RNA sequence: GUGAACAGCCUCUAGUUGAUAGAAUAAUGUAGAUAAGGGAAGUCGGCAAAAUAGAUCCGUAACUUCGGGAUAAGGAUUGGC
RNA sequence: CGUGGAGGUCAGUGACGAAGCCUAGACCGUAAGGUCGGGUCGAACGGCCUCUAGUGCAGAUCUUGGUGGUAGUAGCAAAUAUUCAAAUGAGAACUUUGAAGACUGAAGUGGGGAAAGGUUCCACGUCAACAGCAGUUGGACGUGGGUUAGUCGAUCCUAAGA
RNA sequence: GAAAUUGUUGAAAGGGAAGGGCAUUUGAUCAGACA
């Protein structure tokens, strides 16, 4: 499968870049399915596209 | 136009060509001549190089500034585990050449000599010289025809032998086999010496003693393909040189309109033919001695053998050859020594040598203790000891 | 044979002198070379878990010693995964019930 | 299809033949030649262990500035190589051969090549650039291969000559 | 964040992970480097390279259009707690 | 001697094979050339007497087109760097997803525009050619979809000037 | 469907070019007269 634009729907949907956008390997065949925002908010609140956490930059030292 | 100035050449130029030998195993082109009023004896001996060490003696020569008085020298060590005879080889005097005549083999061969007849011993059934035994299994009338006409035509008599490769730390389980020439007595007597020994094994101290000068012939190091610069040891140009700098500038003239063979190229360095003569003897080791590495002096017990072996080598446990300064060869490689061509008598040879001190620190790095005893004495008890 | 054994490999020797862009990448061949003398397979396999293992400190930062467990599984083929232990030193070849 | 000159029987025969192919001419008329004359599975197993880099393809007419190996010993000869893309296509013609032999009613036990050629197919064109503002061309040499496996099968004398030899027939 | 700093060096957000590859480590190269003792003897010529380098304190000549020369030259100090 | 075309003639040759082409096959002529057999081929062509010319090539760093040796050779080395597994497929070092290791380090390899380009934007299908390796991918190929203003610009004003 | 150039098959020759002239040997091949 080629899932080039629903990771690129995800991250303009989630508000976040494609660097924290998260496809669950083990779903691929529902999330070629998703071709619409629509589609791509239900993937979102079910769990099946998730939001990855920052990377942490701590002030501890400084 | 002549040159500018006046230099001499690079290279000698009656080591060439700078090829590749062609075997690991130098061939000796000349024996000493032989003197027939002696008993038969061999002329060279077999042995792999395994490292070098340092020595501690006292000078005697009158007129030095440094006679009587302590000398710190550099001495190579040969490991010469005993040769064994497994045949004979005559020669005929012909308009064309020496020529040979006949070869007489031994009975029984060891695997060792075996091996080396085969590239594939693993897999071989080990025919070799299985029919041939059968010419000792009648009364030997084969073999004595063949010695009979050995003793009745040749004029020059050389002897096979072997090394017994499976004595030293070297992993190539494949001996190496020669030709030595016999020289003493007549060629009835030189037969008969080499049947006898049939089988039989000859201990290096039987062939050269103490204070003795040799001649090495060994193959030396390889390195490759090598530029002019290091190959022949031209001058480097000068760094604003374009194209590069680690050649030779001018390569000839425009007539000839050739390049001559003598002029410097790029090529194969190392692993070339070498003899080198006037090596003195400073002692003949037996393996079977403990103490090979005490002197009169010293009077401590330990081996030749320095503290962690010697590096890429092993450990001496044979009979082994202590000589003076550096041989041709690296570690681990077959080495022929020769009986000197020439009676020298240049005050140099014919000194007695009386070694004070062997080393024996470790090789393999700033070694600061000759014997583990000594080690202990040192630094005492250490945390894994107790 | 199906059979599993867990092994010492020394990856300090096997990368002397190599280019610093290329050690990480090397010891993964040197693993699947490993692999193959011991089993006799042509196919190796590495979990992804021993491929974070070799890159743990980065492309020129590879352990001298890694602890492997090795399974030879059905025509046959080598599975290469890693093994938690505090240190990899004075670890002998042991056969895995 | 009109083939090469070819000596053997038809009715004991099979062919076949690929035509634009975007393969080396010259690694390729290396790799027929290799196989010319051999039997079919031990041509077939031959080409095999060459992808596998365990034997290898002599090259003695397209071999200037190659590397040499000791896998040429076989073949008496220094330079070989392993065309991996020519041997792929010589290996789907082997197989398309063997099986019009097979449809035909050919035992496959008794077959050997006993015609291979390659033929060079019109070059198809690109261009390079080079310096000062240069374009040159920048071409591939595609080719043509047929081949063909078969069956293997297993007084005026003088008066004086007639007199002398009259005369020897009453000697003896 | 370091620091005088839009310098160099490291990181967060975001963005890429693209430039034909595999094996080996000869000569000669291109690029980056280090050298015992001597110290320009090299060379048309110190070309190239090396040495010097921030900050604080001390000290600073001839000459001068009195503004300079001047960071002249020449010395000392510098971490952590 | 040979070539294109013209007048006359042989009531000339020919789809039962004209012309052309191939032929270490035969014959004639000192030679320019002429004739025959075999193969290939498919629609026109020749001998002789005369007329006529854009009438004969090895060259001109000749013109146009085609093709070699060089040669599977020079080379495909700037911009720090890739690795494991799964999915897809006839086929995966290069496509997708996940994991890991890295870089740009805010005067960026980030986020918008003025010129200039003109559909390169987006989806589906899809790999012959193109992406100087590869390719299931693409700014490629095929078929369609997409740019919404009383307030943003143009439009109005004048500048050097026309 | 010519030539340059190329593949396969068949024949022949080849000790730092190849090609040519006169003469004959060997191999291959071929017309003419059997009045
Ligand atoms: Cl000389
Ligand atoms: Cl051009
Ligand atoms: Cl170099
Ligand atoms: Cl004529
Ligand atoms: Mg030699
Ligand atoms: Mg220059
Ligand atoms: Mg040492
Ligand atoms: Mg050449
Ligand atoms: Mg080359
Ligand atoms: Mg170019
Ligand atoms: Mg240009
Ligand atoms: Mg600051
Ligand atoms: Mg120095
Ligand atoms: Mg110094
Ligand atoms: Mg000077
Ligand atoms: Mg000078
Ligand atoms: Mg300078
Ligand atoms: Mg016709
Ligand atoms: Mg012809
Ligand atoms: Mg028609
Ligand atoms: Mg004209
Ligand atoms: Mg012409
Ligand atoms: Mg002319
Ligand atoms: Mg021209
Ligand atoms: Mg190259
Ligand atoms: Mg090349
Ligand atoms: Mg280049
Ligand atoms: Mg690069
Ligand atoms: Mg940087
Ligand atoms: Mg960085
Ligand atoms: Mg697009
Ligand atoms: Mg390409
Ligand atoms: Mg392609
Ligand atoms: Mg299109
Ligand atoms: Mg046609
Ligand atoms: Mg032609």
């Amino acid at each position: 499968a080629n899932l080039r634009t629903q990771k690129r729907l995800a991250a303009s949907v989630v508000g976040v870049g494609k660097r924290k956008v998260w496809l669950d390997p083990n779903e691929t065949s529902e999330i070629a399915q998703a071709n619409s925002r629509n589609a791509i908010r239900k993937l979102v609140k079910n769990g099946t596209i998730v939001k990855k956490a920052v990377t942490v930059h701590s002030k501890s030292r400084t | 136009s002549h040159r500018k100035y006046e230099a001499p050449r690079h290279g000698h130029l009656g080591f060439l060509p700078r090829k590749r030998a062609a075997s690991i195993r130098a061939r000796v082109k000349a024996f000493p001549k032989d003197d027939r009023s002696k008993p038969v004896a061999l002329t060279s001996f077999l042995g792999y190089k395994a490292g070098m060490t340092t020595i501690v003696r006292d000078l005697d020569r009158p007129g030095s500034k440094f006679h009587k008085r302590e000398v710190v020298e550099a001495v190579t060590v040969v490991d010469t585990p005993p040769v064994v005879v497994v045949g004979v080889v005559g020669y005929v005097e012909t308009p064309r050449g020496l020529r040979s005549l006949t070869t007489v083999w031994a009975e029984h061969l060891s695997d060792e000599v075996k091996r080396r007849f085969y590239k594939n011993w693993y897999k071989s059934k080990k025919k070799a010289f299985t029919k041939y035994s059968a010419k000792y299994a009648q009364d030997g009338a084969g073999i004595e025809r063949e010695l009979a006409r050995i003793k009745k035509y040749a004029s020059v008599v050389r002897v096979l032998v072997h090394t017994q490769i499976r004595k030293t730390p070297l992993a190539q389980k494949k001996a190496h086999l020669a030709e030595i020439q016999l020289n003493g007595g007549s060629i009835s007597e030189k037969v008969d010496w080499a049947r006898e020994h049939f089988e039989k094994t000859v201990a290096v101290d039987s062939v050269f003693e103490q204070n003795e000068m040799i001649d090495a012939i060994a193959v030396t190091k390889g390195h490759g393909f090598e530029g002019v610069t290091h190959r022949w040891g031209t001058k480097k140009l000068p760094r604003k040189t374009h194209r590069g700098l680690r050649k030779v500038a001018c390569i000839g003239a425009w007539h000839p309109a050739h390049v001559m063979w003598s002029v410097a190229r790029a090529g194969q360095r190392g692993y070339h033919s070498r003899t080198s003569i006037n090596h003195k003897i400073y002692r003949v080791g037996k393996g079977d001695d403990e103490a090979n590495g005490a002197t009169s002096f010293d009077r401590t017990k330990k081996t030749i053998t320095p503290m962690g072996g010697f590096v890429h080598y092993g450990e001496i446990k044979n009979d082994f050859i202590m000589v003076k300064g550096c041989i041709p060869g690296n570690r681990k490689r077959i080495v022929t020594l020769r009986k000197s061509l020439y009676t020298n008598t240049s005050r140099k040879a014919l000194e007695e040598v009386s070694l004070k001190w062997i080393d024996t620190a470790s090789k393999f790095g700033k070694g600061r203790f000759q014997t583990p005893a000594e080690k202990h004495a040192f630094m005492g008890t250490l945390k894994k000891d107790l | 044979d199906v059979v599993t054994r867990e092994y010492t490999i020394n990856l300090h020797k096997r990368l002397h002198g190599v280019s610093f862009k290329k050690r990480a990448p090397r010891a993964v061949k040197e693993i699947k070379k490993f692999a193959k003398l011991h089993m006799g397979t042509d196919d190796v396999r590495l979990a992804p878990e021993l491929n974070q293992a070799i890159w743990k400190r980065g492309v020129k930062g590879v352990e001298y010693r890694l602890r492997l467990r090795i399974s030879r599984k059905r025509p046959l083929f080598s599975y290469v995964e890693p093994v938690l232990v505090a240190s990899a030193k004075g670890l002998q070849t042991v056969v895995v019930e | 299809a009109r083939y090469g000159a070819t000596s053997t029987n038809p009715a004991k025969s099979a062919s076949a033949r690929g035509s634009y192919l975007r393969v080396s001419f010259k690694n390729t008329r290396e790799t027929a030649q290799a196989i010319n004359g051999w039997e079919l599975t031990k041509a077939q197993k031959y080409l095999e262990q060459v992808l596998d880099h365990q034997r290898a393809i002599p090259f003695r007419r397209f071999n200037s500035s190659i590397g040499r190996t000791a896998q040429g010993k076989e073949f008496g000869v220094t330079k070989a190589r392993w065309p991996a893309k020519s041997v792929k296509f010589v290996q789907g013609l082997l197989q398309n051969a063997a099986a019009n032999a097979e449809a035909k009613g050919l035992d496959a036990t008794k077959l050997y090549v006993s015609h291979i050629q390659v033929n060079q197919a019109p070059k198809q064109r690109r261009r390079t650039y080079r310096a000062h503002g240069r374009i040159n061309k920048y071409e591939s040499s595609p080719s043509h291969i047929e081949l063909v496996v078969t069956e293997k099968e297993e007084v005026r004398l003088t008066s004086r000559q007639r007199g002398r030899i009259a005369a020897q027939k009453r000697i003896a």
